[PDB]
């Protein structure tokens, strides 16, 4: 249409007039930074042109595929009159549409959101990169000396053609390498985050396409915000910076609850509603989930702000129910049973490297003594320092591993064997035990007291078909862990004291 | 002849949908907010108009009347309400047809097919698609979808050298499509015949509602595939003097004593094994919580002892009597062989997941013979299936988890075969502690030379070897026992306070035997044995059909735990 | 009265009868013509017994002859025995899925709203290049739709007679014969060679 010609000259006049702060045109600085550093990514906020012209925002929300045919052309024209001979090195320059107001979820992706712009949150997995998958398929025939016509490759499923231009044969058709063109590929499977999924439901997952240089800038196992078009999502912009959150009406009552009558013990009694228990497991559990603060001196000497606890005792007691309760309770809690290696993939014998994992979350390990060499060394590296390196399949990336570790184990033989130390009891050695600051251990109770309480509570749980409530407690965890910062055994007790000060919500 | 009949049947269907305010108008008013358009119309509610004659005429020409029905539905939602896909589903047919009664006289008609799902495929985007020509910029939007999807017969500009061929596009058009495998049920297979299976296609939002390994009932249209006779379903559901005998059998007092000797009439002796097998069949409450998590309310039974015994006979009885019973040999299994096997790129298509022995026959007895010759992978898969009630399968990019509730009948043997008394159960069973756990009851059988019961056993063996003797005659048949099992299954009893007050003292009395033990003791006692006797209490409450349990019936379960 | 249109006929009774010795020696060489004329004569003698006519005027009845003597399987089946009745005793091993066969052909046009129905003539479909000349002229505008076509059941069954013969059953006899039974079968030997079953036992 010729209507794009009156659209083009409108935004060509817009880029030379946007002066929002102190009369300065920021687009000239943006075009000189993309021209001097040879970049192809141009940044445009949605609010700027939306305040300028809402019809362009309506056209971008309705038909972004035809709206993107004007943007790249006017950006290359602005770069060509601002910089001479820029077309010799870079032929096309794309744009990055950011600041989308209506952030959607993965469960709200419906048929009405087709062929439109959408900003969705998620977690990235399955990293396969820099592969030129087919976009125009041709076929060599062996029964005749001809070729098949051009067929557009449907990106979700392969196409089988039996008819050829000369006859009707039974012979197979092969891919012609002299005519087939391949477009780039960034096949990433994105998933919904577990910290905002409703209870009872399962998190969905989609496939995202990444093209024209934004490959390997994303970190697997982290929260991400992607703005793209919906058709399979074709991402335009990625953001590695980022429904159950704190409000203004709930934040005043949290300080009012934290000020009166010693809430540390109430949080401890609110930790285990299913059983009576004892405070030694839940005190370590609450101080590990609430955590401490990470501090550095002049950019170096990074201390670990997480607390890794280790549970031990006979297998008849409860050790998995506490982590099963904290998997639902705490935010970004991952229950595993975190390594980066080259692994086989069954579809067409594919080869890729799977990176490790919850960067701010808590990972829960059950049956710690029953593992191999790779998952022991990876957790020892993540317990020693806070990063996991990937050095395979053509990629080298050192990712952040600042996660808390809650591990549960069993001794060799069932019995704890109290007339021997823990180093002779467990099969583990001392430097893997030194990363765990708190080592909680239970024992067997023969007496009338435990028999009077445990059996009565478990029969009260079966005969039926004061503390802080669960919702306020899980909202208080996210409210205290994201706003305040109150200023090896010595490092551990300072972390436990600052974690108790974090739970007490004090200034120091 | 149906070109003028289609508008009349469209007018009749829209008159049926317009004159009834049936619950259809409020159903459209409810889906107005969500815009899914995957409606459900009952065939029993449609069978009253035109004395059923409107239903009989639609019932044979369903594929020839389907766009007229969707056009009438589109016109009534266009007039009663202001990106448009539609799915009309029919359900609740009065006749249930098998897979062996499908003929070619019902091609194109609607049909109700019941059976069991064997395999499931991945979801795929179906076409339903602008076509560009390589000579000019012409475009078309009227697309065909079943067959001949590449050649449209018209262009907007007829001046061309070749009006036949075009080129497809992937940009301007596309939803979920699935192909599953249905098979003949085990109770309606002919004598000597094979359980013939068939592939059924499914579209709309009827996909991912069918769980693999369950009895299912579909309603759809018989469509031929180049030929083969496939099926298209639109509705999915998870299906699956008598009271004078039942009320007479619940009023007496000696029912349980005939029940423990009538659950296995071919086996001489072993009343404890028969007690655990009879109490294994029916469980207790699994949702006994206030937090929101389901618990293990099932009974796990494991039999051990010396070889050449009659312990496999129970194994051959359960599977010949219980309808919800899957038997495996153990050695002819794996991790994927027991739960979910996968095909690997066969017949041109992608991977397909076939259902194994696990997750089949829910709330029934899965019986595994030779439990100790299995590998480590299937035993940790059994432990992962027993730690949590759901099971997760992560393969080819897709992740799928499902509910499972089965009771394990594990037949094991020692490392040397002969059971020696001088050591514990752990070193003789030869399996690790977490897979040795979550087992409610262990049955150890030892044999020796005791002539008085041995001569009776050998006489029973030689008296059984004849044409249908009364030597294995039970006091009552299985005819009332099946409905008694079902009547006790839908009972749901509730424990009492006096039983709990006696139970805490009984747990203290059972744990007092651990003190100065290593004589009349072979294993540890913790919360798991307490949970086993708690689960056996509601099972004996259901077997005696009492709503409120007394501790005297839990005393027999305490004696059963003391006998093991 | 019960609606069973099938008639089981014993050929041995036609053999011992005083008047029909010329009929038993005529149906062993030409079964396709005598079955087609027996379908008319059985309807004629049934309406002679009648003289219920609202349904038997359009109903069809057939004849299944099985009482014939034994033979030496497929080894004695020489080329002078083509299109003759034959009997095989053995066991079936494999039952294929049901394949459809066209009985009438549908022909939908792209223009002028005229559809054409035609019938099969023992294997060939007469495709009309013409387009019903009372209506408008078109040289090649014609299509074929498979979903509106009428089909009949067909099935190839493996039989162990040792030789493996591929027999083929048709409509109203499908899913009656399957692997596992000692089956006596009889029909017409055709020509790769096969046997078109007239009866199973």
């Amino acid at each position: 249409p010729n209507v794009s010609r009156t659209i083009a000259r409108e935004l060509k006049s817009f880029l030379l007039e946007y002066t929002d702060e102190t009369g300065r045109s920021v687009y000239g600085a943006r075009i000189r930074t993309l021209g001097e550093m040879n970049s192809e990514s141009l940044e445009v906020n949605y609010r700027h042109l939306a305040e300028s012209k809402a019809i362009l925002a309506l056209f971008l929300a309705k038909c972004p595929e035809e709206m993107l045919k004007i943007f790249d052309l006017v950006a290359m024209e602005a770069t060509e009159l601002h910089y001479p001979d820029y077309a010799r090195i870079h032929s096309e320059i794309h744009v990055r549409i950011s600041d989308f107001p209506t952030i959607y979820s993965l469960r709200e992706l419906r048929e009405s959101n087709l062929s439109s712009l959408v900003r969705v949150t998620g977690v990235v997995t399955r990293r396969t990169g820099v592969f030129p998958q087919l976009k125009y398929v041709k076929f060599n025939c062996l029964k005749c000396g001809s070729i098949l016509g051009p067929f557009f490759q449907d990106s979700n499923e392969e196409i089988r053609i039996s008819f050829c231009t000369n006859c009707k044969s039974k012979g197979p058709f092969r891919v012609n390498g002299e005519k087939t063109v391949y477009r780039n590929y960034q096949r990433v499977t994105l998933q919904e985050a577990p910290g905002t999924v409703p209870p009872g439901r399962l998190p969905r997952h989609r496939e995202v396409i990444l093209l024209a240089d934004l490959v390997d800038v994303s970190k697997p196992g982290e929260e991400v915000e992607v703005t793209g078009i919906y058709k399979i999502i074709e991402a335009n912009s990625i953001k590695r910076r980022e429904v159950f959150s704190w409000t203004e009406e709930e934040e005043r009552e949290f300080r009012k609850i934290s000020r009166d009558r010693g809430i540390i013990d109430k949080i401890i009694s609110s930790m285990a509603p299913s059983i009576y228990g004892h405070r030694d497991i839940k005190t370590a559990v609450a101080c590990s989930l609430f955590g401490g603060v990470p501090k550095n001196v002049n950019g170096k000497h990074s201390i670990r702000g997480d607390i890794n606890v280790l549970l031990l005792g006979d297998p008849g007691t409860a050790k998995s129910q506490i982590l099963k309760y904290v998997e639902k309770t705490a935010h970004r809690a991952v229950f595993a049973t975190l390594t980066a290696s080259v692994r086989k993939d069954p579809i067409t014998k594919e080869w890729t490297l799977e990176g490790g994992a919850a960067d701010k979350g808590v990972c829960l390990i059950d049956e710690f003594d029953k593992m191999n060499d790779q998952d022991r060394t990876s957790i020892h590296e993540a317990m020693e320092q806070q990063s996991i390196s990937i050095s395979k399949a053509g990629i080298v990336t050192t990712l952040q591993a600042r996660c808390s570790i809650i591990a549960a184990a069993n001794p060799n033989g069932g019995r704890y064997n109290s007339t021997l130390p823990l180093a002779q009891n467990v099969s583990l050695t001392e430097p893997i035990l030194s990363r765990f600051d708190i080592l909680c251990v239970v024992r067997d109770l023969v007496d009338e007291e435990a028999d009077e309480r445990l059996a009565t509570f478990v029969v009260d749980s079966h005969v039926r078909s004061s503390p802080i409530p669960q919702e306020l407690l899980m909202k208080y965890i996210h409210y205290a862990r994201t706003k305040i910062y109150p200023k090896r055994h010595l490092e551990s007790i300072l972390r436990i004291a600052e974690s108790f000060a974090k739970m007490r919500l004090s200034e120091f | 002849v149906d070109d003028v009949t289609g508008e009349k049947v469209r007018e009749a269907f829209e008159q049926f949908l317009e004159d009834f305010s049936k619950v259809y108008r409020a159903q459209i008013e409810f889906m107005k907010i969500y815009d899914l358009n995957t409606i459900y119309i009952d065939y029993q509610h449609l069978s009253m108009r035109e004395n059923g004659a409107l239903a009989m005429a639609i019932s044979e020409q369903y594929y020839r009347f389907l766009p007229f029905l969707q056009k009438g539905l589109r016109r009534v939602v266009r007039k009663y309400a202001p990106e448009r896909v539609f799915q009309i589903s029919f359900f609740n047919l009065p006749t249930v047809h098998r897979i062996r009664d499908i003929r070619s006289e019902k091609i194109g008609s609607l049909l109700s097919i019941s059976g069991t799902v064997t395999r499931t495929s991945e979801v795929r985007p179906e076409l339903y698609a602008s076509f560009t020509c390589d000579m000019c910029r012409a475009i078309v939007d009227n697309v065909e979808q079943s067959f001949k999807y590449t050649e449209p017969t018209f262009c907007p500009n007829p001046s061309c050298e070749n009006r036949a061929f075009w080129t497809l596009n992937v940009t301007r058009s596309f939803l979920d499509w699935q192909k599953v495998r249905i098979q003949e049920n085990a109770n309606e297979i002919p004598t000597g015949s094979m359980p013939r299976t068939l592939d059924v296609i499914l579209r709309g939002d009827s996909v991912e509602r069918a769980k693999p390994g369950d009895r299912c009932k579909f309603t759809g249209v018989e469509i031929v595939v180049p030929y083969k006779i496939s099926f298209l379903a639109c509705h999915v559901i998870s299906i699956g003097d008598e009271i004078n005998e039942l009320k007479e059998m619940v009023k007496d007092e000696h029912i349980y004593d005939k029940l423990v000797r009538s659950i296995a009439p071919a086996v001489f002796g072993h009343e404890a094994v028969k007690k655990g097998i009879l109490l294994q069949m029916l469980g207790g409450v699994h949702k006994s919580t206030v937090e929101g998590i389901k618990l293990r309310g099932d009974i796990n039974i494991c039999v051990v002892g010396d070889p050449s015994t009659s312990k496999s006979q129970f194994l051959k009885y359960v599977v010949g009597f219980a309808p919800r019973s899957v038997y495996t040999s153990g050695k002819a299994s794996s991790a994927a062989g027991l739960t979910a096997a996968v095909v690997r790129d066969e017949e041109g298509g992608d991977y397909t997941i076939e259902a194994g022995a696990l997750m089949l026959a829910d709330n029934g007895i899965c019986c595994i013979d030779e439990f100790d010759k299995m590998d480590i992978s299937d035993q940790v898969a059994i432990h992962e299936a027993m730690e949590q009630q759901t099971i997760s399968i992560a393969k080819a990019g897709i992740h799928a988890t499902l509910n499972a509730r089965t009771s394990i009948l594990a037949a094991a043997n020692p490392v040397g075969g002969r059971y020696n008394r001088k050591l514990s159960l752990r070193g003789n069973l030869n399996m690790t502690a977490p897979i040795m756990s979550r087992f409610d009851l262990f049955f150890v059988i030892l044999d020796d030379c005791n002539e008085k019961i041995d001569t009776e056993l050998a006489s029973h063996i030689v008296d059984l070897h004849m044409k249908r003797d009364e030597a294995i005659e039970p006091p009552f048949s299985a005819e009332q026992l099946r409905r008694y099992i079902k009547y006790a299954r839908t009972f749901k009893p509730i424990l009492t306070k006096e039983a709990r007050s006696y139970l805490v003292e009984k747990y203290k009395e059972l744990r007092k035997d651990d003190a100065q033990g290593f004589s009349r003791s072979s294993y540890r006692i913790t919360v798991r044995q307490l949970e086993s006797m708690i689960r056996l209490s509601e099972a004996i409450a259901r077997a005696n059909c009492v709503d409120e349990i007394t501790p005297s019936f839990i005393a027999e379960a305490y004696d059963l735990l003391r006998q093991s | 009265e019960l609606g069973t249109s099938n008639l089981n006929l014993d050929a041995r009774n036609l053999l011992a009868y005083k008047q029909t010795e010329d009929l038993y020696h005529q149906l062993l060489n030409y079964p396709q013509e005598v079955i087609s004329i027996m379908d008319q004569t059985i309807k004629d003698c049934m309406v002679s017994l009648i003289v219920d006519l609202d349904e038997i005027e359009t109903k069809f009845y057939k004849v299944r002859p099985y009482n014939v003597g034994s033979c030496k399987g497929m080894r004695e089946l020489n080329p002078n025995d083509i299109d003759k009745l034959i009997n095989l005793k053995g066991l079936v091993l494999r039952s294929t899925p049901v394949i459809p066969d066209m009985k009438v052909a549908f022909f939908k046009c792209n223009v002028c709203d005229h559809t054409m129905a035609v019938e099969i003539d023992r294997g060939v479909i007469q495709e009309p290049a013409r387009c019903e000349r009372i209506d408008c002229n078109e040289p090649n505008s014609m299509s074929l739709i498979h979903n509106r076509c009428s089909f009949a059941d067909k099935q190839v069954i493996k039989l162990q007679e040792p030789h493996s013969i591929s027999l083929c059953v048709y409509d109203e006899l499908v899913d009656s014969c399957r692997a596992g039974d000692r089956i006596e079968v009889t029909g017409t030997f055709r020509s790769k060679t096969y046997v078109d079953v007239v009866h199973v036992k």
